[PDB]
């Protein structure tokens, strides 16, 4: 009966854990947040379509000039957008056409996909043969790239379908460090800006806090009802929202290490696909499945604004560097550029 | 005598402001909504398009029959009749075209996967034009003001022998823009039916058999609708060009009438083809 | 205005005109997703259509150029990546009819013939797949012949009444199958009993797609 | 068998440390919150608008 | 390896006709905007051609236009130059020189080896580079200047500003493009300056194998217009 | 068609 005493002694550190949370749980942000101004009319305009994608977009990522973009759709092309001017910078072909993720790295030297073919694949951008070619290809995951986030140009995490996530070292194509515990598809993961820790959302409705360099789980975030789809940190690093299909977003807080608010209305029950901050981290930018992206007050959870733009899923959104503008991307193959 | 002036102005007032009407709301929405692409949004719109250049032109008509005078001068004159031709075959063989779209992507699908993409369907459109172009600027270069017993008629002159270019274009006209579309439509709506009946998707449940008789219903519908818009009028342009009949009020009359049939194809095909769509239905 | 931008706007239209011509190839293809539970045959079926997630084939046909995907490996929850399969052109759904008398492994729920009508109850119904056409390759019928002689056809449908005949038991298996379809009137199945020698089921899935694009050409035209 | 006899104790490993982590009053975490914000607000071009020179996207 | 092998030179009669090549392997030619440039014997850099990628765009210097012909053969990867009407003043070397245009590219960085060819016997933007030669020591810091007499700043932000190096035998190399940007490979000993109309190339530690003759180019429009170039001689 | 004569 070792699994016995085992299963019952889980329960009571579990018991202990939350204990504590409510020990330190003396107020609520909302009732602290009371006193400041709302943020009021949050109207915001399409200012930008990009046309050319011809199958619906699963992905996108700035790059950290704020001025370039990258789109992957499952027409098997990974577009480079100037945002700006609309024209198309780079348009690659990619081997396996099933495609989930891409990622810009923040030197522009690369960009990132991946998807159904359980590979990572790493594009050098700046050839001197003027294309773009396949520099790396990562494998070693045994489910679905479900994303992936350069940390510089010769290391990235990825996450995948097979409950892990990972470290890759590029130059040797090896994973170095290996990230198990979440029991369930991790579906999304977000870098923290000094990149030393990154967070996770997996299936099992739970999102986990990782130290890159020591390689394990420092904490772990419970609360949502159903899928994790979407993560993001707050500006500062300290709190972290989590987009899951039970129409929620559970912004926690890293140090007191519990969700401080739930952004919901009644009316919304679809899941959401996408979650990003605002450069000051008052509006939380998150795409439904719905067809809109709603905007909330991060502080007060309001909803602020509504983006309603697209005749499909919107899948994926991204907030620039300088927090200049936002971009969504739908299943209807366009992306639009607000502010 | 104002009797028959009153209703014939307004049988043309009927349809043409029907005509313009629905053929822009047409144009409206497939600009908006739709979007270029698919094939067949591309015909619709070059269909609209046509149709409704061609009910552009009824107000004059009207405005020639009331005073029994053209008061536009030879510059409109020779316009006006372009377009008219011009049009009347710009829709027909847009028609003719879609007909054999259609049929194409019932009973060749292989072949129709290659044939029907958006870009073959403008350059088939296109080149529709051209071919319309191919009449309508001789109809312009020999349209021309003469002087009528009354006061002044614009009218089509002709070469001598004037009789000769004249039956001549009468009956270009009546093969090309009746005969033969009316043959091209029939055949390939029939064959699109007949090869419908022995697909599996219509041949086994009583709503997939409602399902087929819907669609040959809609077949059936657009022929007769064609045929009963267009046949009068060419019947009796041939009976006047065969037989001097005397003119009396019943005939002028009778004689609009079939003009306003004919352009009532240009009134029923918008709602036919756009309203009575299931993808325009969404 | 546009000094250097004129030969960066002239770049982006020549790349721009090979994404519109990329697309009209790939508006050709006829997408096929292979489904079946582990030994259901669907590698033979692979292998008559012949000479890492998703392995890929393709193929040509009376023209038609054929390219079928087989999730394979697929170690995850099918609900995250099963929407990314919308829009194929048919489904083929593999079924080992051996499979019916199979012996539960030591902790199996349920009988393997059992697991097949689960995934195909799941795929038939699944929201993404509404308005698409299922292909049922019922194979392995010489090892059923063999098999029909000795074990009857309880072991698998308790609630069976009828003979251990190949045409009483086939025809109820098939059944079976496609009585699942909620959606009989918007989706249509088409059965075919293959074998290991069968050669005729490639004419079968292309007589089946063929009927498939009639509806999506209806559709197009306004017809449907 | 063998399997869950693994993962048990490597469950009570990681719970064992998660719960010896240090930990703020949610007070003093949700005020920090609150001053990233207010402190930062006048640089989020998506809370203030910039007007239309500065727009790069209306430029 | 990117190669660029220019062929066809020779010597001509004036009134003549004769076909440059440029041979291209080790990249992506079909996606180059490809660039004719000359030199005259003992004179500067003169452009006289350019073809997009795609065949699209093509545009002729003033004194060529009419009688010189560029074309390219996508699938052999060779560059044409049909010139006709030779005259004494078509005597140089010619140059191949391709070009990608994009956001962020470094057009212009990559010049063939170069063809002799000897020929027997206004709204342009005037680049000025006023000091003809400098005695330098190594170890020291040189700055070389150039002036236009149009401003070179576009409402896009950008300065359309190129330096370039022709070392002793050697073709011409891409230092700076968009006046502050370093080329590819290029020493950080390099540097450029400047605003609007009048621009600087810094220096810093010039070495032995520095020495050479810099020239400025604008490519604000078309024609494309060199300065006369400035040349370091070693004290 | 028909009108104009």
């Amino acid at each position: 009966s070792e699994l016995d005493q085992l299963r019952q002694e889980a329960e009571q550190l579990k018991n202990q854990i939350r204990d504590a949370r409510k020990a330190c749980a003396d107020a609520t942000l909302s009732q602290i947040t009371n006193n400041i101004d709302p943020v009021g009319r949050i109207q915001m305009r399409t200012r930008r379509t990009l046309r050319g994608h011809l199958a619906k977009i699963y992905a996108m990522h700035w790059g950290t000039d704020s001025r370039l973009l990258v789109s992957a759709s499952q027409d098997g092309k990974l577009i480079i957008w100037d945002s700006y001017t609309t024209n198309k910078v780079h348009a690659i072909p990619l081997r396996s056409s099933w495609v989930m993720t891409c990622a810009y790295a923040p030197s522009g030297n690369y960009v990132a996909c991946g998807g159904l073919d359980n590979i990572c694949s790493i594009y050098n951008l700046k050839t001197r043969e003027g294309n773009v070619r396949v520099s790396r290809e990562l494998a070693g995951h045994t489910g679905y790239l479900s994303c992936c986030r350069f940390l510089d140009d010769n290391q990235i995490v990825t996450s995948s379908g097979d409950t892990t996530c990972a470290l890759w070292d590029i130059e040797t194509g090896q994973q170095t460090t290996t990230f198990t515990g979440h029991t369930g598809d991790v579906m999304s993961l977000s870098l923290a800006p000094d990149t030393r820790l990154f967070v996770s959302g997996a299936c099992d409705a739970s999102a986990k806090l990782w130290d890159v360099r020591e390689g394990m789980c420092r904490q772990t975030f419970t609360g949502h009802e159903s899928d994790i789809n979407a993560i993001c940190f707050f500006p500062n690093g300290n709190a972290f929202a989590t987009g899951s299909d039970d129409a929620t977003c559970r912004l926690f807080d890293l140090r007191a290490d519990q969700e401080l608010m739930t952004y919901s209305h009644d009316n919304i029950i679809c899941g959401i696909t996408s979650v990003s901050f605002s450069k000051s981290g008052r509006l939380l930018l998150a795409g439904y499945d719905d067809f809109n992206c709603n905007v909330w007050d991060a502080l007060k959870a309001d909803r602020a604004g509504v983006l309603a733009g697209h005749d499909n899923r919107v899948s994926c959104l991204g907030v620039t560097d300088d927090g200049m503008a936002v971009a969504t991307g739908s299943w209807d193959s366009f992306l639009k550029i607000w502010n | 005598s104002m009797i028959t002036a009153i209703t014939i102005m307004a049988l043309y007032s009927i349809v043409c402001v029907v005509g313009l009407f629905g053929n822009f709301l047409v144009m409206y929405v497939i600009v908006r909504y739709t979007k270029m692409k698919t094939a067949t949004n591309i015909y619709i719109f070059n269909l609209a398009l046509a149709d409704a250049l061609a009910t552009s032109t009824l107000p004059f008509q009207s405005v020639n029959y009331l005073m029994g005078t053209w008061p536009f001068g030879t510059i409109l004159c020779k316009i006006v009749i372009s377009i008219d031709y011009y049009n009347m075959f710009t829709s027909i063989w847009t028609l003719c075209t879609m007909s054999v779209d259609r049929y194409i992507a019932v009973c060749h699908p292989v072949k129709a996967l290659d044939f029907r993409t958006p870009r073959n369907a403008k350059i088939i459109n296109v080149c529709n034009w051209i071919l319309s172009s191919a009449i309508g600027l001789p109809v312009m270069f020999m349209a021309t003001t003469k002087y009528r017993q009354g006061s002044i008629d614009c009218t089509l002159t002709f070469s001598h022998p004037t009789w000769y270019w004249e039956n001549l274009l009468k009956i270009c006209v009546f093969i090309f823009a009746f005969i033969m579309p009316v043959l091209i439509i029939t055949v390939c709506y029939g064959l699109m039916i007949l090869r419908l009946k022995s697909v599996r998707m219509l041949s086994g449940s009583k709503e997939k058999d409602r399902n087929l008789r819907r669609i040959t219903r809609m077949v059936l519908v657009v022929v007769a609708v064609f045929i009963v818009c267009w046949t009068p009028i060419h019947i009796y342009v041939i009976i006047k060009a065969l037989v001097t009949i005397p003119e009396t009020t019943f005939q002028t009359v009778s004689w609009h009438f079939c003009i306003a049939l004919g352009y009532t194809n240009s009134c029923l095909n918008p709602v036919l083809y756009a309203f009575l769509d299931e993808n325009f239905k969404r | 205005l546009s000094a250097e931008d004129k030969a960066a706007v002239e770049r982006s239209k020549m790349i721009d005109r090979n994404l519109r011509e990329d697309g009209e190839k790939a508006a050709k293809e006829v997408k096929l997703l292979l489904l079946g539970a582990g030994e259901s045959g669907k590698s033979t079926i692979v292998k008559q259509m012949k000479i890492t997630g998703i392995v890929e084939t393709h193929f040509t046909f009376k023209d038609l150029y054929f390219k079928m995907f087989d999730v394979g490996g697929q170690r995850s929850e099918r609900k995250k990546w099963i929407h990314c399969f919308e829009g194929v052109t048919a489904i083929i759904f593999c079924v080992a009819l051996s499979d019916y008398d199979l012996v539960l492994a030591e902790d199996e729920e349920m009988n393997r013939m059992h697991e097949s009508m689960k995934l195909f109850d799941s795929i038939c119904n699944n929201k993404w797949f509404t308005e698409t056409s299922i292909i049922l390759f019922l194979n392995k019928k010489d090892l059923f012949e063999e098999k029909i002689k000795r074990s009857p056809l309880t072991i698998c449908y308790p609630e069976y009444t009828g003979s251990n005949t190949y045409e009483e038991a086939a025809a109820y298996i098939q059944c079976q199958f496609e009585d699942l379809n909620r959606r009989k009137d918007t989706k249509e199945i088409y059965t075919h009993f293959t074998c290991a020698t069968d050669t005729k089921n490639v004419q079968f899935v292309f007589d089946a797609v063929t009927d498939v694009i009639i509806k999506n050409n209806l559709k197009e035209c306004g017809l449907y | 068998n063998t399997a869950s006899i693994a993962q048990a104790r490597k469950l009570v490993e990681q719970l064992k440390m998660e719960a010896n982590i240090d930990r703020i009053k949610v007070s003093k975490a949700a005020a920090d919150l609150m001053a990233y914000c207010e402190a930062h607000a006048k640089e989020d071009p998506l809370l203030t608008p910039v007007p239309a020179s500065e727009n790069p996207f209306r430029e | 390896d990117v190669q660029l092998v220019e062929s066809g030179g020779g010597l001509v009669q004036p009134g003549g006709s004769r076909k440059l090549s440029c041979s291209a392997s080790g990249f992506a030619f079909s996606s180059f905007g490809m660039h004719w440039v000359r030199q005259a014997p003992e004179k500067g850099l003169e452009w006289v051609a350019y073809i997009s990628s795609g065949s699209g765009t093509i545009y002729y210097a003033d004194t060529v236009k009419g009688r010189f012909t560029i074309s390219r053969d996508d699938p052999k990867n060779t560059l044409f130059l049909q010139m006709t009407s030779l005259r004494s003043e078509d005597t140089a070397m010619y140059y191949c020189v391709r070009s990608i245009y994009y956001y962020g590219s470094s057009p212009f960085d990559f010049w063939g080896q170069g063809t002799t060819l000897t020929v027997s016997s206004g709204s342009d933007i005037v680049m000025t580079q006023a000091t003809s030669s400098v005695p330098v020591t190594p170890g020291e810091s040189v700055s070389i200047s150039c002036r236009s007499s149009k401003s070179l700043l576009h409402s896009n932000g950008n300065t359309y500003l190129y330096w370039f190096l022709q070392r002793p035998g050697q073709s011409p190399q891409l230092l700076i493009y968009r006046m502050s940007n370093l080329a590819s490979g290029v020493p950080d000993r390099f540097s450029g300056s400047g605003s609007g109309t009048a621009f600087t190339l810094t220096i810093s530690r010039l070495e032995a194998e520095d020495v050479g003759v810099y020239y400025c180019m604008q490519h604000l429009e078309y024609p494309l217009t060199f300065g006369a170039g400035t040349k370091l001689e070693l004290k | 068609y028909x009108g104009f004569x």
